[PDB]
Order: C-alpha cells, then sequence, then structure tokens
RNA sequence: GGCCUCCGAACG
RNA sequence: ACUCUGGUUUCUCUUCAGAUCGCAUAAAUCUUUCGCCUUUUACUAAAGAUUUCCGUGGAGAGGAACAACUCUGAGUCUUAACCCAAUUUUUUGAGCCUUGCCUUGGCAAGGCUA
C-alpha cells in the first residue's frame, strides 16, 4: 500500500453544518475564493492551517508539529511546497457578524510550480500575496506581481511573519512603521507601476493589506485593531477609528486631537504608538516578562489560562495567548468581502477576459449563469490525483449549471474549436468533490459559481478542458486556457531500460503529463521522448 | 513497604562474614553461586552509579542480598536540565582553565594493582574523613547563585515552586534566570548558532540520502554499494542513454545530483531525500549589555517620504472628533525595552532545543548528554588528517543509528529488577560509590 | 453587546427574506444592509397591502421600529447559534 | 453604541417617504442625525385624494416614518 | 537563441563574493548586487546563461557553508557568441569551447 | 437573580401572543434584552399559514406559553 | 578544493 | 456578595503504547550477499524478518506521608449618593362608530376621531 497522500476521510469541523454552508455558498453570492501567494516560501500553508485551526476542533498543535495536517505530501510538503498548489474551502465569520464561504487555494513557491499556480489561480476571480516582513518582496512577489496584473485579478496584500521579523530583529517601532511602510510602498508602487488603472490603493487605511505573523499565528488588521480596541472600550469609533488609526497623525492632550502634521511632541506616527506600541508589548509581555508580568498584563488585558497551561513553555504561551486576544480572524474575512468582488461583478471581467466568444449567447449565457443558474457549461481548473493512483480526480471551476451524478457533458479539447470540436465528448460525472481542510465533501449536484473536484471524466480531460451541456449548446464552449508566464527550458529525456516498459512509459508520461500541466512531454523525432520544464 | 536497613550492619556484616567461607558461609555457598550467577547485577549497578566529576558526593541506596551474596543498585539517571549540561560542560570550561594552568600537570594513570593485595577495609576511613574534590567553580556574578545551590546535587531541586518535586526525576521547571544563566555557562561551553541551510544538506536526511545513492561526499562517512552487486550494463543501452557527441558544460557535479534525484536516474529505489533549501532567517546576535532594545542594525530607509504618497480624510475635525479617549490609548503602561532582561530573554526566544524547551521533562544522563556530535558535524580543516577520519567516523556511527531507526514493538513489563524484592531477598540502604563498587569489587573477588 | 437573534440578522443579509411593518404592509426581496436596531435596507421588493394588491419597488429601506417581524430563509436554523 | 442609520448612499437622491396614518411625502435627502429626523428638500406632501403640494425644504421626524423608500437607483 | 536565467540571491558580503566568484566559474554575467535593507541582508539579482545555471543553486548554497538562497528564473534571450556551421568548430569531444 | 427563566424555555414549543391577537407557534432558539424572538418551523394563528423562521420583535410581544416538547 | 578499508584472542 | 460541592508527592498491582517520532538509543538470532580466511567461537559491512537490554508513555485500582490546605461546577446570587431617556422594552397617545359572519357571546372588515 503507502499511498502517497491522503486528501479525505476526515472528521466534520465545529460549528459547521454541511446543508446550511454548502447550501449557502451555492446559493447567495457572499462566497468567494481567492489564492495567496506573495513571495515563494514565505509560509503561506500556514494561513490554511491557522484558518483550518480555528475552524476544524481538532487541529495539530504546533508545540509537536506544524498545524498543517499530517500525511501531506511527506517529504514534498515537509521539503517546501512541493504540491502545485491544492484546492481548499471553509466558512469564515467576518468581522461585520456576518459568515462568508472562502475557497484558498496554496500556492508553492518554486518558479514552474507559481505558473501552475497561476494556471490554478486562473479559476478563482481574486488573488492575496502572502510577503514575509523581513525579506519583503520576493522574486515570486514581482512575477506573481506581474503575472496577476496582466490577468487583471485583485490582489490583497498580506504581511506574514511581522511579529517574527519585528522581534528576532529587535526592530524599533519607527524603523518597524518605516520598513513596514517602504514594503507598502513597494508593493503599491509596483502595483501602480504595471498598468492600467491606480485604483487598486494598496494601503492599510484601505483593508488591502493585512498585519499577520506565523510565529504567533496572529491576524490583524485595520478594521481588526479598530474593532478590538473599540471593542475594549469607545466602540462609538469604527470607521471614523480605522480611517484615522495610522495616516499619518499624531495623539495631542485635547483628549483626541490628532495631528495631520508637525510633531506636536507627542510620536513620530500614530501607528507606532497606537498600534505597535500595544503590538509589541503583547510580545515583549513574553520571554523575560513572562512569568513576572504574567497576572499583571494578563488581568489588564482579561486574558486567562490555566496553572499548567501558562507554565508550558514560552512559544505554546505565545501562540496561546495570540489565540486568546488575535486569535480571531476578522482582517481576513472583512478585507477579503471588501476586496474580493462579488461573483457577478467579478465575473462578466472574468468571462470577458476568459472565453473566446463573447457578447450575446456566451457572455449572455455566463451573465445569466451567474446568479441564479446556468444552462451546464462548467469551465473547470485542473486534474489531481485521487486517493489511489489508478485514476484522478478533476478538480475544477464550475462556470455554469448544477452538476448531476452521472449527467452527461460534452467536453471538447484544447485545438477543438466552438465551430468544429474534434475531442467533443459526453461524460457523465461519478460523484461531486468539495475540498475542504484535509477531507472532502461528495454532493449529487453542486450548483453554478462553485470550483469542486468531480470523477469519471480521466482520459478525455486533458490539461484545461472546458465541459458543456449535451443538448449541444453553442457560442464559445471550451474556454482558453491559462497562460504559464514561463518559456521551458529544461529537457529531460527519459527512455526505458527494458524495452517491455515503452506502454508503461507512454501512459505513465500522460498521466504525468496531465498531473503536471506545466510539464511539455514531446516524442522526439528519433523515437525519444523528451521532457520541457522551467 | 522496603525500609532502608542499617548500612553498616548489612554491609559490614554480610561482606565481613561472607568472604569468611569456612563453615560460615557453608550454607551461604550456593548463594554465592547465584551472585556470581547473575552477571548484570553489578555491570548495571555500577555503570548505574556515576558520581560524575561535575559533582563530589556518595551514591543512592542498593538492595543488598539478606545472605549476603551480592546487591543491586537501581538508580535512574534523571537528567536535570541544560543549566545541568552546563554544569559538566562548565566543568569542561574550568577543566580547560585548568589545563592552561598548571605547568607541571600531574601524573593519574596508575591502576594502584601490584598484583592484587588491595583488600581494602579502608571504606571506614573514607567515612571518617572526606575529599571535598571536584567542584571548584566559584564563577557567577550574583546570577546563577541558585543553579550554584543546585550545582552539586543528587535531586537538584528537593521541593520548590518550579521542581520536579519528586522523589528522583519528573518533570522539570525553571523560572527565567535559570534559562538566563543556562544560556550563560552554556554559552561558555561548546555553543550551536542558528540552524538554518547550515545544519542541512549535510547529515540526518542528507546523509539517509547519500548513503541511499551510494555516493561520497566533501568528506563524511561511508556505507555499501547497498543494492547495486557488481555491474550492470548494455552496448546499446548505453548508446541510447548517453551520446558520443553531447553538450559539455559542468564536470557532472555530485552534489547537484545528490539533492536533485532527477539527476541521477541510477538505482532510484529506496531513498529520503530532496529537502529544499531554509527558511533563510537572520537571528541578531547578542552584544554588551547596554541600551537601546534595538541594536541599530544597518537599515538606511528609503528616505522616508520623499514625496511619495499619504493617507486620505485630513481633516481635523473629523480627526480629534472621531475618537472618546475616556480611557487609557495605550494597552498598559510599562517599559517593554529592557524591562526584565528582555534582551536576555529576546535572544532566549531563538535557543537550542534543550534551551528552547524552557521547562523539561525527563532525559537519560546516562545515555546522551553529549551535544559533541552535532558540534563535530561538518568540521572544517582546522584538524589533522587523522582527526578529520575520526570525525567522519563518529559521523559514520550517528549515521549508523540515525538510519538504523527503530521498531518502537510493545514489551512485557518493567521494575523486575526492583520487583524482585516481594518475596524476601534482599535490603535496601543509602550506600556510597566506595562501599557500594567495593562491596561489588568483593561480590567479584 | 449584541443580542443573538440581531446577530442572526447579520448573518442573514444577502438572502430573500419577508419583512411586516406595524402597519401590515409585507416586504419581500434581498435584504442588503442590517443594523442593530434591525434597520432593514432591502432590494426588489414586492409589497403586499392590507387590501391585496401588490407591486414592485426598486430599493426600500425601513426603520427598526416600526417593523413587527421579519422572516428568514431556512439555511440559518442549523448552525452557528445553535447551544444548548 | 449610537451608530447613526447609514443613509449616504441615498444622499442627494429623491425619496418616497411613507408616514404614520396615511400620510405620505417625497422628496430630495439633504442629510440625516441619529434620531433619524431628515432633512427634505422639494418635499411634496401626498394627500389621500390625490393632489400635491410643494411645501419646501421641512424637517421629518424619525418617530413617525414606517419606512423610508428611493425613487432612484443608488 | 536561448534564454538568460536571473537569479535573485539572499547572503552577507563574503557569500556574496563567494557567490560573485561562483558565477564567475560559471562564466556568468550577473544582473545586480545591493545591500537589501530591513535587516542587513545582501540581494543580488544575477543574469547568467541557462546551458550554465544548472548546479548553480547547489553549489551556491554548498560554498556558502548553508547560506545565500537564490532562485532563477528564465529571463530574456541569448544571442550566442557566434553563428553556427563553422567547420574549425570540431575540436574535442570533453573540451569545452 | 438565577435568570434561567428565559433559559429554561429554550427549545421548547412556544405559543405566543401578540398585541393585535396574533398567534406565533414555533421552537424557540434564543432571545436577547430586547425580548426578540427566534422561532422555527413558525406557524400563524388568528386561519393557519406556512411561516418558517421568524424573528419577532420584543415591542409587539404580550405573553408566551409552553405548547410542548421539543421536535 | 577535501574523501585515509587496515587494526586480535584463544583453542586446535 | 451567601451556601452545597472538598487536594498534593511517593511506592506497588492490572491493562493499553506496528503512535508525531517514546530527541543526542545498545545488543542478539536467522535467510543471503559479501571481507579476509587453515577448521570454530568470536569477526569486516549491507538488505530483509525474528527478537532481548537500558529505558519510557497512557488509563484504572490499592497505600503512606502536614492533610486539612485550597480549588472546584452550580444553587434566587434581597444595597441607599446623583443626573437621564424621541428606535426596542418601568416616564410614551389609545378609543369610538358602522357593516358582515358566528346560536348569542364573540370574530373579521371599513370608517370616524382632536
Amino acid at each position: 500500500t503507502k499511498k502517497f497522500t491522503l486528501m479525505e476521510q476526515t472528521l466534520p469541523v465545529t460549528v459547521y453544518e454541511m446543508d446550511f454552508l454548502a447550501d449557502l455558498m451555492d446559493n447567495s453570492e457572499l462566497i468567494r475564493n481567492v489564492t495567496l501567494c506573495g513571495h515563494l516560501h514565505h509560509g503561506k500553508t500556514c494561513f490554511v492551517d491557522c484558518l483550518i485551526e480555528q475552524t476544524h476542533p481538532e487541529i495539530r498543535k504546533r508545540y509537536d508539529q506544524d498545524l498543517c495536517y499530517t500525511d501531506i505530501l511527506f517529504t514534498e510538503q515537509e521539503r517546501g511546497v512541493g504540491i502545485k498548489s491544492t484546492p481548499v474551502t471553509v466558512v469564515l465569520p467576518d468581522t461585520k457578524g456576518k459568515s462568508y464561504l472562502f475557497n484558498i487555494m496554496d500556492t508553492p513557491g518554486h518558479v514552474n510550480f507559481s505558473d501552475e499556480v497561476t494556471a490554478g489561480l486562473r479559476i478563482s476571480d481574486g488573488v492575496v500575496l502572502f510577503i514575509d516582513a523581513a525579506e519583503g518582496v520576493m522574486l515570486n512577489t514581482e512575477r506573481l506581481i506581474k503575472h496577476a496584473v496582466q490577468e487583471r485579478l485583485a490582489v490583497t496584500v498580506c504581511i506574514n511573519k511581522i511579529d517574527r521579523l519585528i522581534l528576532e530583529l529587535k526592530l524599533p517601532p519607527t524603523d518597524a512603521y518605516y520598513k513596514l511602510r517602504h514594503i507598502v510602498d513597494e508593493v503599491n508602487g509596483l502595483i501602480s507601476m504595471y498598468s492600467t488603472d491606480e485604483n487598486l490603493i494598496l494601503s492599510p487605511l484601505l483593508g488591502n493589506v493585512c498585519f499577520s505573523s506565523s510565529q504567533y499565528s496572529i491576524c490583524f488588521t485595520l478594521g481588526s485593531f479598530a474593532k478590538i480596541y473599540a471593542d475594549t472600550f469607545g466602540d462609538i469609533n469604527y470607521q471614523e477609528f480605522a480611517k484615522r488609526l495610522w495616516g499619518d497623525i499624531y495623539f495631542n492632550p485635547k483628549t483626541r486631537k490628532f495631528t495631520k502634521k508637525a510633531p506636536t511632541s507627542s510620536s513620530q506616527r500614530s501607528f507606532v504608538e497606537f498600534i505597535l506600541e500595544p503590538l509589541y508589548k503583547i510580545l515583549a509581555q513574553v520571554v523575560g516578562d513572562v512569568d513576572t508580568s504574567l497576572p499583571r498584563t494578563l488581568d489588564e488585558l482579561g486574558i486567562h489560562l490555566t496553572k499548567e497551561e501558562l507554565k508550558l513553555n514560552i512559544r505554546p504561551l505565545l501562540r496561546l495567548v495570540c489565540k486568546k486576544f488575535f486569535g480571531e480572524f476578522t482582517g481576513f474575512v472583512d478585507m477579503c468581502v471588501q476586496h474580493i468582488p462579488s461573483p457577478k461583478v467579478g465575473a462578466k471581467p472574468k468571462i470577458e477576459h476568459t472565453y473566446t466568444g463573447g457578447v450575446d449567447s456566451d457572455l449572455g449565457e455566463a451573465m445569466s449563469d451567474c446568479d441564479p443558474d446556468g444552462p451546464l457549461m462548467c469551465h473547470t481548473t485542473k486534474m489531481y490525483s485521487t486517493d489511489d493512483g489508478v485514476q484522478f480526480h478533476a478538480f475544477g471551476r464550475v462556470l455554469s449549471g448544477t452538476i448531476h451524478a452521472g449527467q452527461p457533458v460534452k467536453v471538447l479539447g484544447e485545438n477543438y474549436t466552438l465551430e468544429d470540436e474534434e475531442d467533443s465528448q459526453i461524460c457523465t460525472v461519478g460523484r461531486l468533490w468539495i475540498s475542504v481542510a484535509r477531507y472532502h465533501i461528495e454532493v449529487n449536484r453542486v450548483p453554478a459559481g462553485n470550483w469542486v473536484l468531480i470523477e469519471g471524466v480521466d482520459q478525455p480531460i486533458v490539461k484545461t478542458a472546458t465541459i458543456t451541456e449535451p443538448r449541444g449548446n453553442e457560442e464559445a464552449q471550451i474556454f482558453r486556457p491559462l497562460k504559464f508566464n514561463t518559456t521551458s527550458v529544461i529537457k529531460i529525456a527519459v527512455e526505458p531500460v527494458n524495452p517491455s516498459e515503452l506502454p508503461k512509459m507512454l501512459d505513465g508520461l500522460r498521466k504525468v503529463n496531465k498531473s503536471y500541466p506545466s510539464l511539455t512531454t514531446k516524442v522526439e523525432e528519433s523515437g525519444e521522448h523528451v521532457i520541457l520544464g522551467t | 513497604q522496603k525500609e532502608d536497613m542499617p548500612p553498616e550492619h548489612v554491609r559490614k556484616i554480610i561482606r565481613d562474614h561472607g568472604d569468611m567461607t569456612n563453615r560460615k558461609f557453608r550454607h551461604d555457598k550456593r548463594v554465592y553461586l547465584g551472585a556470581l550467577k547473575y552477571m548484570p547485577h553489578a555491570v548495571l549497578k555500577l555503570l548505574e552509579n556515576m558520581p560524575m566529576p561535575w559533582e563530589q558526593i556518595r551514591d543512592v541506596p542498593v538492595l543488598y542480598h539478606i545472605t549476603g551474596a551480592i546487591s543491586f543498585v537501581n538508580e535512574i539517571p534523571w537528567v536535570i536540565e541544560p543549566v545541568y549540561i552546563s554544569q559538566w560542560g562548565s566543568m569542561w570550561i574550568m577543566m580547560r582553565r585548568e589545563k592552561r594552568d598548571r605547568r607541571h600537570f600531574k601524573r593519574m594513570r596508575f591502576p594502584p594493582f601490584d598484583d592484587e593485595e588491595p583488600p581494602l577495609d579502608y571504606a571506614d576511613n573514607i567515612l571518617d574523613v572526606e575529599p571535598l574534590e571536584a567542584i571548584q567553580l566559584e564563577l557567577d556574578p550574583e546570577e546563577d547563585a541558585p543553579v550554584l545551590d543546585w550545582f552539586y546535587d543528587h535531586q537538584p531541586l528537593r521541593d520548590s515552586r518550579k521542581y520536579v518535586n519528586g522523589s528522583t526525576y519528573q518533570r522539570w521547571q525553571f523560572t527565567l534566570p535559570m534559562m538566563s544563566t543556562l544560556y550563560r555557562l552554556a554559552n561558555q561551553l561548546l555553543t550551536d548558532l542558528v540552524d538554518d541551510n547550515y545544519f542541512y544538506l549535510f547529515d540526518l536526511k542528507a546523509f539517509f540520502t547519500s548513503k541511499a545513492l551510494n555516493m561520497a561526499i566533501p568528506g563524511g562517512p561511508k556505507f555499501e554499494p547497498l543494492v547495486r552487486d557488481i555491474n550492470l550494463q548494455d552496448e546499446d543501452w548505453n548508446e541510447f542513454n548517453d551520446i558520443n557527441k553531447i553538450i559539455i558544460r559542468q564536470p557532472i557535479r555530485t552534489e547537484y545530483k545528490i539533492a536533485f534525484p532527477y539527476l541521477y536516474n541510477n538505482l532510484p529505489h529506496h531513498v529520503h531525500l530532496t529537502w529544499y533549501h531554509t527558511p533563510n532567517v537572520v537571528f541578531i546576535k547578542t552584544e554588551d549589555p547596554d541600551l537601546p532594545a534595538f541594536y541599530f542594525d544597518p537599515l538606511i530607509n528609503p528616505i522616508s517620504h520623499r514625496h511619495s504618497v499619504k493617507s486620505q480624510e485630513p481633516l481635523p475635525d473629523d480627526d480629534e472628533e472621531f475618537e472618546l479617549p475616556e480611557f487609557v490609548e495605550p494597552f498598559l503602561k510599562d517599559t517593554p525595552l529592557y524591562t526584565d532582561n528582555t534582551a536576555n530573554g529576546i535572544a532566549l526566544l531563538w535557543a537550542p532545543r534543550p534551551f528552547n524547551l524552557r521547562s523539561g521533562r525527563t532525559r537519560r544522563a546516562l545515555d546522551i548528554p553529549l551535544v559533541k556530535n552535532w558540534y563535530r558535524e561538518h568540521c572544517p580543516a582546522g584538524q589533522p588528517v587523522k582527526v578529520r577520519v575520526s570525525y567522519q567516523k563518529l559521523l559514520k556511527y550517528y549515521v549508523l543509528n540515525a538510519l538504523k531507526h527503530r521498531p518502537p514493538k510493545a514489551q512485557k513489563k518493567r521494575y523486575l529488577f526492583r520487583s524482585f524484592k516481594a518475596t524476601k531477598f534482599f535490603q535496601s540502604t543509602k550506600l556510597d560509590w566506595v562501599e557500594v563498587g567495593l562491596q561489588v569489587c568483593r561480590q567479584g573477588y | 453587546s449584541i443580542g443573538v437573534p440581531i446577530k442572526v440578522l447579520h448573518e442573514a443579509e444577502g438572502h430573500i427574506v419577508t419583512c411586516e411593518t406595524n402597519t401590515g404592509e409585507v416586504y419581500r426581496g434581498k435584504l442588503i444592509e442590517a443594523e442593530d436596531n434591525m434597520n432593514c435596507q432591502m432590494s426588489n421588493i414586492t409589497v403586499t397591502y392590507r387590501d391585496g394588491r401588490v407591486a414592485q419597488l426598486e430599493q426600500v429601506y425601513i426603520r427598526g421600529s416600526k417593523i413587527r417581524f421579519l422572516i428568514l430563509p431556512d439555511m440559518l436554523k442549523n448552525a452557528p447559534m445553535l447551544k444548548s | 453604541k449610537a451608530h447613526p442609520p447609514e443613509l449616504k448612499k441615498f444622499m442627494d437622491k429623491k425619496l418616497s417617504l411613507k408616514l404614520n396614518g396615511g400620510r405620505h411625502v417625497q422628496g430630495i435627502l439633504r442629510g440625516f442625525d441619529p434620531f433619524m429626523n431628515l432633512v427634505i428638500d422639494e418635499c411634496v406632501e401626498m394627500a389621500t385624494s390625490g393632489q400635491q403640494n410643494n411645501i419646501g425644504m421641512v424637517v421629518i421626524r424619525g418617530n413617525s416614518i414606517i419606512m423610508l423608500e428611493a425613487l432612484e437607483r443608488v | 537563441m536561448e534564454p538568460y536565467y536571473f537569479v535573485e540571491v539572499q547572503a552577507p558580503a563574503d557569500c556574496v563574493s563567494a557567490v560573485y566568484t561562483v558565477l564567475a566559474r560559471r562564466r556568468g554575467h550577473v544582473t545586480q548586487d545591493a545591500p537589501i535593507p530591513g535587516s542587513p541582508l545582501y540581494t543580488i539579482k544575477a543574469f547568467i546563461p541557462a546551458i550554465d545555471s544548472f548546479g548553480f543553486e547547489t553549489d551556491l548554497r554548498t560554498h556558502t557553508q548553508g547560506q545565500a538562497f537564490s532562485l532563477s528564473v528564465f529571463h530574456h534571450w541569448q544571442i550566442v557568441p557566434g553563428d553556427p556551421l563553422d567547420k574549425s568548430i570540431v575540436i574535442r569531444p570533453l573540451e569545452p569551447q | 437573580g438565577k435568570s434561567s427563566k428565559m433559559l429554561q424555555h429554550i427549545d421548547y414549543r412556544m405559543r405566543c401572543i401578540l398585541q393585535d391577537g396574533r398567534i406565533f407557534i414555533g421552537t424557540f432558539k434564543a432571545f436577547d434584552k430586547h425580548m426578540n424572538l427566534i422561532l422555527c418551523d413558525c406557524d400563524e394563528f388568528r386561519e393557519k399559514r406556512v411561516l418558517g423562521l421568524v424573528l419577532l420583535r420584543g415591542e409587539n410581544l404580550v405573553s408566551m406559553t409552553v405548547e410542548g416538547p421539543p421536535p
């Protein structure tokens, strides 16, 4: 046996109903999806480990091992990234009080793996970036910013390991606000420096960036800090608070008097005092001040722990303290829905720049497909291996229609066209699969507007192939494939040692090429099989 | 319940009448045949009794046979903490200071046998007077004083707030200054820096990868041909796979094929490899105990704003009227800079496994209180040939024990050595390494 | 600081809901926004008067104190708010 | 608390204001307070007989408003 | 025509000079070198030929003693030193040119 | 003091009486200080109609009584 | 640019 | 702010631990490959499956030692200075008339108010 990884066969989560969450994501428009990458190997999975850790009741303790589910890719993910990106979805509440359905797919940091991460990013209508506070923006952030700018997809700046980079380097608050302000100046400078409109408006007050730390797993933002500080005292200030939260201002003795210009002797900036002051002091309350100041700061912050829990160790008490203070997810969903567009509003330009034929009967078929239902048109994403290596499930985007179990669908190929489709063939959907953390939910019929996995399409599915209704629906089926934004360089020709292994090498090359659409398997004129990758 | 008998009565009486033989031990003959018939009692007892040079003390309770045949000493290793590892390593630092001094060395050696007639009863004089030797560590700037009181002990903390609070060993606990002075005295001995990629691509999964691919490294252990027998090749297969005229750039770097299992296609069977890069983090080194909390590393911010951009809504009315500070605007009043060794604790945030563990649980001081192997991993050229190959031999034993793994299967029961006291067998008592060890020597004779 | 039914009212934002004021007019449609005082801003409303006549109105916003009750979809009855 | 209702989407928009007792007025919203008092420009009262009269800019108390309705797309 | 792989590298000054010596050993003509701020972390992007870029990361991290974390990608193209079809080009199979 | 008076009646079937004479019956899952009623599978009496999940405001409520055990 | 298998005791 | 609930270390016995590593973890047996070899024990160094030592972990039960130290979930957990309510409840405005239905009682609808 010894299957590589188990993506299914897990228990349910806490405060999550399959009825309410499934029909809620497949019914209203509050559902959305995105993928957060940014810099390569900047602790992207750690975010999904924090969200899934706050969702499911059983989560791996950070002290024992990584919070991610065990037996995932084995040394592939254990060494770094590995998975060319896998989809996941969960229901995350928001700071406004209303929950939401968010599908987040972690992305690898490797070059070609980032190209496949963009190929998978062509499905969702939005993307977030993971930028470590230490290294700032990496090459994967620049290339991902160029590919995301060319894709016209909304991106959300997300800072990772903020308290880890500032705590390990012992950065002062002035160099923390100035350094982070320089990183945001480079993010907005590259976004506005890319092309088209400057309306992105990347900034902490605009809610485009979220300051988080993977060491203590503390996710915060402007509205999150204003909601926590206002929740403690002065809850009447919410919008006017976060708007005046940082900016350039000082806190003047008049009670609140915020100085826009001049030092006014108060502080170098308002975000340093009112933001970095309770932040860095919370991290400083541990370590040397951990045992000493625990009753004073813990009693002042209202947090409490058991005698054995508080005496556990430095880092477990730090992640547990951040869980007892900033552990509530606020800026992620609040800053998400405020950034990520709705399904229709983000779908219309996406369907305009995605499918070939637009306008009537095609974009109109997709426009009418958005809210109520589609006329059975499935524009996928990709296909990954199942729990067994025999078959492979197709994890893809559904543009229109409610996929029914066993219902036929017309799936075209790459070179196939709407006028004449040679590769178009009907197929039945065995079972629907929704990927949530380490498990998956099988459904018979999944309505339109959700990216899910299905079975029954293996051989006719090659790379990215959209499915259409068996009725012969016209007007631009088989949506255009995603561009990897890279050129094939490395060519590795593999030949079987035994001559009888030729069919195993051909079939293994077909299934391997379908498992990694980024690579290109081309048979040489001399008869050898050569591979091409970035 | 088993109670401790008088040591001089059972010890002196048993061992006194035991070796006399004649008609007193005539019935004890077979009992002595059982004593000599049991090897592991004296081996595990003597090896289990290790007062160590780091302290000066006596040994522990032991069960001496009611017939005077032999005894056994059951003592758990009871490894204390990295402060204890810093007590042994501190004895190594002070031992190095004594090595630099004393221009005229000592003799030592001298196995005082001279054939054999030391049937020494002088243990009574060992009870009379005491050497009061070893120890000799006075170093502390009013810091390690609690660890100085815990420097030499069989049970470092008898009873306290943070402690094991057991008979011998239990879950460890300590305070912040114990970690401070622990990293101080431990920092005086051999200490490891941050891991990052320096600790990788060398041993553990890397060594298992080198042994799997059966290829040498820039120095290190060596294993075997493994699955490969002698030679397997073909004239048509070599001409198809390779080429007489091909591209030549680099001379096939072995390190490139090591970390890349796709680069070397020869015998990719049962290989644990492909650990990609590292986190590539940066740990700020310590400095003199001065202020401020920021070490002022090179930064040079890009001219701060320099006419870049600003926020929105710069209206003073909505600003001063946007908040009502009815409570304290900051979290709490404090000085989170130098307060309570915030620099020493901040440096303690990144610490090795023994130091970063804070309060410990248990460890074996008779098995692995040695960090020297990892310190010897990837040794520079500062050592001679024989020392380099010897380091490759130490890494060869560590790589053998590492690659051996373990089948942690089930076991029957423990305590069976101590469970032999259920019926009448022996009687324990508090004894010393000279008294109990000398009794084991008489049990050998 | 916010009641559980009010939090459910926040969770129900974005679904087709039915509202009846203190004067008896029935308003059914999607709920755009909901406040702590039960101010409801809605879209695509089909009005039912006390006489039975109906009409179509694009945008309405109702005072919180003037609402007799609200009708929410059954999708919210399972969780998160179920507690013993 | 003291959260003012958000009319910022209805600002400078023609409104249809239903009042208790069969009273109906229409006009443009010039602002609001936390007490739901409305400043309505060009307010026209709808009589029960169907006749219209322009009463000008007026203040409308939030107590008596059953529902406020917008006649434009916001 | 072949692409030119650019590799951004993170390392101290000594490992940056050693990285320049490695690129010189591979005859790579780099991109730029800068003392990356926010922490004294030297970051140097490198323009390099794709043919000589094999094993650049392995030998880079190996020569840096567990440092100099870098990443490469295809950038632009190289026009090659000269035109093919030369009668005197053939010298020896093992000897590089 | 105990405050369980409203906490006892959770999940029970409750017959509600309004100020205008209407009668609401539904599974009572929640309340608040404002007397906001949460009625699952609620019905209206005056004539019976199917309501479903209904959130009733506390200003129009008069009295309540236990209809029966939870379904 | 480095890699250093070695390693004996009885009986007979 | 009242009351019922009522705790810590050590020593044994019985189960479970193909475990996220029982952190720096030893030895033996057999099927073979190999090393040198004049036969054996020992022995050179790799694979596999069969195991033991030093340990060690979880649960339950039985003991002593300061135990009278304190925790515990809940139980109706009965308080006066001063200024205030125009969207949720103790400073907040309802009634009358007429018609139809119901055995009446009563219910539904419309109108009237100032």
